[PDB]
């Protein structure tokens, strides 16, 4: 190993699994599963062919409001699902052993199309999944129904939208859970281009697996980012385990502690108290007041108690109230009131804070933004906090009973329907403890 | 684990963590009954159905979730009564209660609140059933209120950082409340939005600066100045120094230059 | 009589256009031109006000006028101007066209109305519409409507600045004012009201024009965005909503993304600028700003219209300015609009398809595409060795192969009403032209010709798509003159032979049919000549604030 | 005598400042106002013009005028406009300020020089230089050098079209002619002028100021193409090379890629923008654009003179119209320029810094930057306390929050010399306010504040950054008011307090140093007046080609 | 130098330029942590090795590179293993032939 920490294991339901794990057992850098995800997200991609035959038979092409007359082509593209997939899976597959994956959804309305890990092993970057599955698609149709050369353009703009003359995916039928690497922020922001709504969708509205699923991607990101290096690894790494993976059962404990008759301020004298019991804080001096001044014992663990205790922050207010919107405002005064709570510094050190004072913003303004669930780690609005911001914000449109415009069904109906159906991407929690456990003598 | 709310050695930093305590009864200054209350807010009027958004809680067919069902939502949640709005523009000329100190009473005394500072006004969205609740009871009716120095707004807020009028109100480019001659109270005429209403309601007697300064939370060079809270200005500077310190490197041997 | 050009030919040169020999070097050089003299007189004046910087000054490297310094008629008119008067710069009709494109974005209404009426619980009525309606021509042009102690835009420098409505559900047409709503039933014929009601459904939208000023000072990408923050404070005002709300930001994300029509997208870092820029607007959507469609039952003159737009827009503009720069490519682009020589050709190719296939009753096959594309351009350059003078007119190679191919791409479409079909007739017409003359255009011109023929009916995904998808930043037409605009032609070919109301967007077409608009878009043409004669008012103009 | 903005103050307001009680309701809506006046004779005299169509109407929502609404003294000057004379929209001066920017761009001459001898073997000589120089001056502003038959701009249209040389090498300054060089010597100090020289080294380069009405009519990321188009022409006829060589392509890729220095680089796609846009230019580059260091030898004067420049433009132009539009962000910036407030609080903190550390006498340390900027912020609040007209005046708490940080950075700075230091004091400023009057700025504006303390001295790859390569684009700071222009002015601070003669680039300092500019970048905030009094006479209109 | 990241960082990264980023970072660290540099004198040493980043979103000024751009520069997608110089492929061939025509067609041909 590299560092001493040891960790205590617990479920989404608050049970122990195994105590005493190694630290990095939750690394990106070493989790099975944590490399099955992104491995997984980077090539999986999904397809509306509803969507595709619907665009063909109307002339309904290349953005919103976009309708070419005179270039109409009606194909029974839904009926004869189990003939494309069969073709796009042949275009795909490498070898009779490999990864491929061709699946219809929604009987063959939707479909989820897994390209072999190999053809992302000679890639240079994701991009390649929605490529090949757009050109796979095209041959596919193109071929099944004998469809003329003059005809066969409209077919591309169909599943592709307006590409190449947009650089984006305008208009397309087809989707990925990462967006086109023109949208990035900043370089390795990639792995932070995902809806707030595609991890509530994802987990079928599970906390728990809402708030590790996006911490996992999150503190990924970090890591591709060049964040968790250095002195700043052990940082990131405390934050995916106490804040995502419900290490110590802490995000529970507060929850538990704190959802009968508890708010905001509850869950910070809870966390407070917490984390002076385990001597991760301790007294540094005595105001004249009699306020006590707490120093950090341990910097990155203070900050993973402060980040758990964050979460468990939304799932209190956000939960009492059962709205979404609550959450830039929880997440804000979480952060202030611990600093003038103990004199110690929030969560990210002010960065998480005034994340949310920007989320706050334009979550309630004229100038952009919108719904807490549109938002993503890659929005120049959310990504000022590094990995530990969006993964509150996902325990918060979970416990929402629909009072979102921008809601997981309007915004992540296609993307959800396909992911939800992958084990380890609806349950991330369940499977990331299993993967650590597989290696935590092997470190 | 005994709670410290707020650092400071004045009056100002005490006035702050007595309405941060839970356990601080508000001194009651005055009595609005409930029915004069709602008409202000202008959303629905008294002895009438609750608007509704989303269904009862227990007519929902939602799936499992272990960590969710700990969390006890507020009565406003369980009938799926709707989400609306209740603004002040609190006057920085001694107003009992500040933009960010609501906030944090708020987040400290209050279950499922959506709160929102702003300079020249402060916004809380909560269930109308339980926000009309505390609305009255400890919104208006206690020492958190002042019918001249906290303005309940919805629109053009602007007045909260200028000077007062000739009778000690502040300033209302939509005279949604006047003062009376007579009866030497204030009373408002329109809603927070500025709609008038039919029966005009007051809300009581304007208090005199002397008592303001005793209950307000804001420093100012003519009560209680931030140079004199000496304690308060350590912990500021040490919240500072920790955030900068933490972004430089987050180790133990780095914090010791605190 | 005979070809249509001839008139033209014998206007600007007065000599028998069958002349192979003339004379030279007898022009006295620039002095022949009376453009060229005012622009001495101005440089000359100006000396003073530059201090000792030298300026303007003709006999500075090649002496200009050794040749005769021709004229140029404008197509469809009996306008001659000078050639000079027909650069961007020097002309503020073609400023006006652009800016009136760059200023305009439209705003679906269905989608807030939707929130008014479910999660704020306010009614939506035809009275509260009109309301609004004229909250946002107040607010719009810089005008406050919440806030005290505001600051605002002066209503001189923003006249051209107007917020209208239209709607495909006839029965709230009825119930808005006149001065509100672009009345489709009323600027489009019938057939074609019809046709585009039936493509846009019962929706609502709201088409805002930005002042000129605003894309004068600072970009394209402003547009979307001054727009929509109206958008929002005319919606809190009209309605009474609170001044910064949970629900206020579905507002915003509806009225920059997700219910809203820009003309242009964004581009990407080599050539990196915002929406709203001539490199982001596709052909199918530029064919719809055109508003001949509805003017003119001739589709020649439909599609000859939409060149003239498009090679002004995407070779005088955006590749001559925005991609290059100084005296720019005026000339590559009059070739197509002027002294009606690729109006002779499309007129010769539609009368050959008309008689040969009938307009639009030949399904495409590569039969007919290499049939009419080798018909139109045998005839094209005939017609320049028949006549030395329209050889000396278009004396770029470049112009001549844009010219010749326009027409034989506009003809394939006549027969087919296929896009692409067109699209492939240009790309032989080019090789073809290659052969004939043993040359083409400048040294770097047929890098999309020499790929078209692959890439007009491929399927990958960097080389498919229909013409009306395709534009300034599809892969191989990003950087050469002589296509773009032809492109946007040939696209309104392929519509104008089936009779189509729009092309790509029916949004765009019923947008550009308002006569608040300060450029006249159904006869781009006869308004070019408007602004060479110094006849045209623009808009963006800053007398209100400086001294005079 | 007493605090510097007093003077100002019962000019605004004929009462006491420190009176806490006045009069409202009193004075007849926006009939008060001059200029509100003006804009209702305007859109009344405009109804015509736009038809039926509703216009500007100050009844329409908020009626303007309940409370005083007070005139502006532009700070260092006895000139008191209307707040709507501040407004960009309507200020010449201030779109002056951007189109000279926006037009400039330089390049390097020493690689073509180097290229010329070397593989053309053409040798360069001062009568050479010169002779090049005055065909750029032809070429340029859009005037033809070496192809017949070539259409040209108008030159009354790009009268403030030039192109100059500078260099570091004292001996070629002497051989070139007065009226194509920037004089460093001349212009600069002889002690600032040493330091360019030196920093430059005996490098030379042009700067080609492109016509106003280019960017006017296009964007930023064409006036480095226009410039780069007419440079390799220029070439080509001074030195008699052939059109179109391979050696060329070596001249095109210098002048659009190596060594060319734009003001603003690309943004990224969410706010898609080109080169030579506010959002893309550093705050140590606009530091450089100011050029109040070589005419003012006081540090606070060149701090408080590159706040007013940035205020507006970052938060009138850029943030007020390019990222929103509308009535826009005027008093989010005019409160840190205007009534002398900021120049009395960074008075009295080069007095406090000047008395116990010395002008450039602390190195930074935490013990420096937290007792300067608390000392600053609580001086800066308290005079917010004493006089209630300070407050009614500064009445929003982001323009509070922005003058008393901007006052405690630039003090910070001018004990430490160090931009990162002055930009870790201004977050302590920020989260001191807010515990002072328990408010800061609006809803979202301290996003970048509460950021601000760990990532100001951070080392992480889109955190770190010294302030004078930080700008617009820079994660935390790409969306808020009240901050970059603060910023810039903070940067300033460093470098005035060490007496340098430029912050971040010498090249950009020495090309904004020319009299030949339209905008007086040496005393920006008369400047504004001028524009705001209407006696500012800009560049870019089209009178030439317009009926009169 | 020469840096090369464990193929793994890369595995669990969605794009190449994490190479970029993680050895920029790791050399801050080592040039700060090595000679003591002071907390106000460290962000001199991020614009030492990333140039202008992140107020530009490529590197510009950077003194440290990769055969692949940044994916913003990308005229295409999938277009990341073209962005490699003519120059690039001669210099690392040592100017053989054959070794330049096998090197640039298999990155063209793999992209
Ligand atoms: C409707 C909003 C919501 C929003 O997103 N922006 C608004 C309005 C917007 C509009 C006003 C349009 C109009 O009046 O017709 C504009 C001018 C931007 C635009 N869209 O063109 C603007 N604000 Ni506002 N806005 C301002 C400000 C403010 C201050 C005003 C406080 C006070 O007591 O007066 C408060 C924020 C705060 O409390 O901290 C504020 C909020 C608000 N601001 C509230 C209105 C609050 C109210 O009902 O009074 N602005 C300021 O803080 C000063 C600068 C001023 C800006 C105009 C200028 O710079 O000239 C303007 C900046
Ligand atoms: C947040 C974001 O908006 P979107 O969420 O993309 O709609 C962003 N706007 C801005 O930051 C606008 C800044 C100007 C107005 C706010 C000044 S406080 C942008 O367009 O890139
Ligand atoms: O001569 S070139 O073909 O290089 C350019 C013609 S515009
Ligand atoms: O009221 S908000 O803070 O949302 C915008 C102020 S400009
Ligand atoms: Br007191
Ligand atoms: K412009």
């Amino acid at each position: 190993v590299k560092y001493e920490d040891k960790i205590c294991l617990y479920n989404a339901k608050g049970e122990l699994v195994e105590e005493n794990v190694p630290l990095e057992a939750i690394s990106p850098l070493y989790n099975p599963t944590i490399q099955k995800l992104v491995k997984d997200i980077k090539r999986t991609v999904a397809v509306n062919l509803a969507g595709i035959e619907n665009a063909l038979k109307t002339g309904a092409v290349g953005g919103k409001a976009c309708v070419i007359p005179g270039r109409t082509l009606d194909l029974p593209i839904v009926e004869n699902a189990e003939t494309i997939m069969e073709y796009v899976d042949k275009l795909l597959r490498i070898s009779p052993d490999d990864d491929t994956s061709v699946k219809l959804i929604n009987d063959g309305k939707q479909m989820a199309v897994q390209l072999p890990s190999k053809r992302l092993e000679v890639a240079a970057e994701y991009s390649i999944s929605m490529l090949n599955t757009a050109m796979a698609l095209k041959e596919a149709i193109i071929k099944t129904f004998d469809v003329d050369m003059f005809d066969a353009p409209m077919v591309h703009a169909a599943i592709l939208g307006r590409y190449p003359q947009v650089p984006d995916y305008m208009g397309a039928n087809i989707a990925s859970l990462l967006g086109a690497p023109t949208n990035l922020e900043g370089l390795g922001y990639a792995l932070r281009n995902i809806m707030v709504n595609h991890y509530v969708a994802t987990t079928k509205k599970n906390i728990m697996n809402a708030v590790a699923f996006a911490s996992i991607m999150e503190q990924t990101a970090m890591f591709e980012m060049g964040d968790a290096i250095g002195s700043f690894e052990r940082l990131h790494l405390l934050g995916l385990a106490y804040q995502g993976l419900n290490a110590d059962n802490l995000v529970i404990d507060l929850v538990k502690a704190n959802g009968k008759n508890g708010t905001v301020g509850t869950v910070v004298a809870s966390i407070v108290e917490r984390a002076l019991e385990d001597g991760v804080i301790t007294e540094d001096k005595k105001m004249p007041s009699g306020f006590v001044l707490y120093k950090p014992v341990d910097v990155a663990k203070w900050n993973a108690y402060a980040a758990a205790g964050l979460v468990a922050a939304v799932i209190v207010n956000c939960g009492a109230a059962r709205a979404a919107q609550n959450v830039a405002s929880t997440i804000l005064y979480y952060n202030d009131i611990i600093e003038y709570e103990t004199g110690l510094p929030g969560v990210d050190f002010g960065r998480a804070e005034g994340t949310a004072v920007g989320f706050s913003f334009f979550s309630h303004s004229i100038y952009g933004g919108g719904g807490p669930g549109i938002f993503n780690g890659n929005h120049i609005v959310t990504r000022h906090s590094k990995g530990f911001a969006i993964p509150p914000v996902c325990a918060a449109m979970c416990v929402d009973a629909g009072t979102q415009m921008f809601s997981p069904e309007k915004t992540s109906a296609l993307v959800g329907a396909v992911f939800s159906a992958i084990d380890e991407f609806r349950e991330p929690l369940k499977y990331v403890i299993d993967g650590a456990l597989a290696v935590k003598d092997k470190i | 684990y005994k709670p410290q709310f707020y650092p400071g050695e004045t009056k100002i930093a005490q006035n702050r963590r007595n309405h941060m305590n839970p356990e601080v009864e508000l001194e009651k200054l005055r009595e609005i009954p409930d029915e004069d209350v709602v008409k202000i807010m202008g959303h629905r009027q008294p002895g009438e159905d609750y608007k509704t958004i989303h269904p009862p809680l227990e007519e929902m067919d939602l799936p499992d979730d272990y960590v969710r069902d700990l969390v006890e939502p507020i009565n406003g949640a369980k009938e799926g009564h709707r989400i609306r709005y209740i603004q002040f523009a609190d006057s920085m000329y001694f107003a009992p209660a500040q933009p960010y100190d609501r906030a944090r009473t708020y987040m400290w005394r209050f279950r499922g609140v959506d709160t929102g500072t702003l300079s020249g006004r402060q916004v809380i969205e909560m269930r109308e059933s339980d926000l009309e609740a505390l609305s009255k009871n400890f919104l208006i009716d206690t020492a958190f209120f002042d019918p001249a120095r906290c303005g309940i707004r919805g629109a053009t807020v602007h007045g909260h950082s200028l000077r007062l009028d000739e009778n000690g109100l502040m300033f209302d480019a939509l005279q949604r409340y006047v003062y009376d001659e007579k009866t030497g109270h204030v009373v408002y005429v329109k809603d927070q939005v500025g709609r008038p209403l039919d029966e005009p309601v007051d809300v009581g007697e304007l208090l005199p600066e002397e008592k303001l300064r005793e209950i307000t939370t804001i420093y100012r060079k003519d009560g209680v100045p931030m140079r004199e809270d000496k304690e308060l200005l350590t912990i500021v500077k040490r919240i500072h120094r920790a955030r900068t310190l933490g972004g430089f490197c987050p180790t133990e041997d780095t914090f010791k230059q605190l | 009589e005979k070809k249509l050009f001839l008139k033209a030919l014998k206007e600007k040169f007065e000599e028998d256009p069958k002349e192979k020999y003339t004379k030279f070097y007898v022009f006295g050089g620039w002095r022949q031109s009376a453009r060229k003299r005012e622009f001495v007189e101005a440089a000359e004046k100006l000396a003073e006000k530059r201090g000792g910087i030298p300026f303007y000054n003709p006999d500075i490297g090649v002496p200009l006028g050794q040749r005769k310094l021709m004229p140029y008629k404008l197509s469809g008119t009996d306008y001659i101007v000078e050639g000079d008067d027909l650069h961007f710069m020097n002309n503020a009709a073609m400023q006006q066209f652009w800016d009136d494109i760059r200023r305009t974005v439209i705003v679906g209404m269905d989608t807030a109305h939707a929130v008014l009426e479910k999660r704020l619980g306010v009614e939506v009525t035809p009275e509260t519409i009109n309301e609004y309606m004229e909250t946002i021509n107040h607010a719009l042009p810089g005008g406050a409507v919440v806030q005290e102690h505001m600051v605002e835009v002066h209503p001189a420098l923003a006249w051209d600045c107007y917020a209208k409505i239209f709607t495909g559900d006839d029965e709230l047409a009825d119930e808005i004012d006149k001065k509100f709503l672009i009345d489709i039933n009323k600027l489009f014929p019938e057939e074609q009201a019809e046709q585009l009601k039936a493509a846009i459904g019962k929706r609502t939208y709201q088409v805002s024009r930005v002042p000129t000023l605003v894309g004068r000072v600072c970009d394209g990408g402003t547009i979307a965005r001054w727009s929509a923050m109206q958008i929002g404070m005319s919606f809190i005002t009209a309605y009474k909503l609170c001044a910064g709300e949970a629900a206020i930001a579905d507002f915003s994300y509806a009225a920059k993304h997700a219910d809203v029509i820009q003309m242009g997208t964004l581009l990407p870092a080599r050539r990196a600028r915002g929406p709203n820029e001539p490199g982001g607007i596709p052909f199918g959507i530029l064919a719809d700003v055109v508003q001949t469609t509805r003017v003119s039952d001739d589709p020649v003159e439909q599609s000859l219209e939409v060149v003239a737009s498009g090679a002004m827009l995407y070779d005088q503009i955006w590749l001559g300015s925005y991609m290059s720069g100084g005296v720019g490519f005026t000339q590559y682009a009059t070739a197509s609009y002027t002294d009606d020589i690729l109006d002779d050709f499309s007129y010769y190719g539609y009368d050959y398809v008309e008689k040969k296939y009938g307009i639009c009753g030949a399904k495409p096959t590569m039969d007919v595409v290499e049939d009419i594309a080798t018909e139109v351009t045998l005839y094209a350059l005939e017609c320049y060795d028949e006549f030395p003078a329209l050889l000396e007119d278009h004396f770029g190679g470049s112009q001549r192969a844009a010219v010749a191919a326009a027409a034989s791409g506009i003809s394939v479409c006549m027969a087919t009403g296929n896009s692409n079909a067109g699209l492939n007739g240009w790309y032989l017409s080019q090789i073809l032209h290659k052969e004939y003359h043993s040359r083409l255009g400048f040294y770097g011109y047929d890098l999309q010709d020499q790929c078209g023929a692959s890439n007009s009916l491929s399927i990958r995904n960097d080389e498919s798509s229909p013409l009306e998808l395709r534009g300034p930043n599809y892969p191989n037409y990003a950087m050469n003159v002589g296509h773009q605009g032809e492109y946007a032609g040939i696209t309104q070919a392929a519509h104008s032979a089936r009779k189509d109301a729009f092309a790509l967007n029916p949004l765009i077409k019923v947008a550009f049919a308002d006569p608040s608009l300060v450029f006249d878009f159904s006869h781009p043409r006869k308004e070019f000549a408007r602004g060479a004669l110094r006849e045209f008012e623009p808009a963006g103009e800053r007398d209100p604030i400086i001294p005079a």
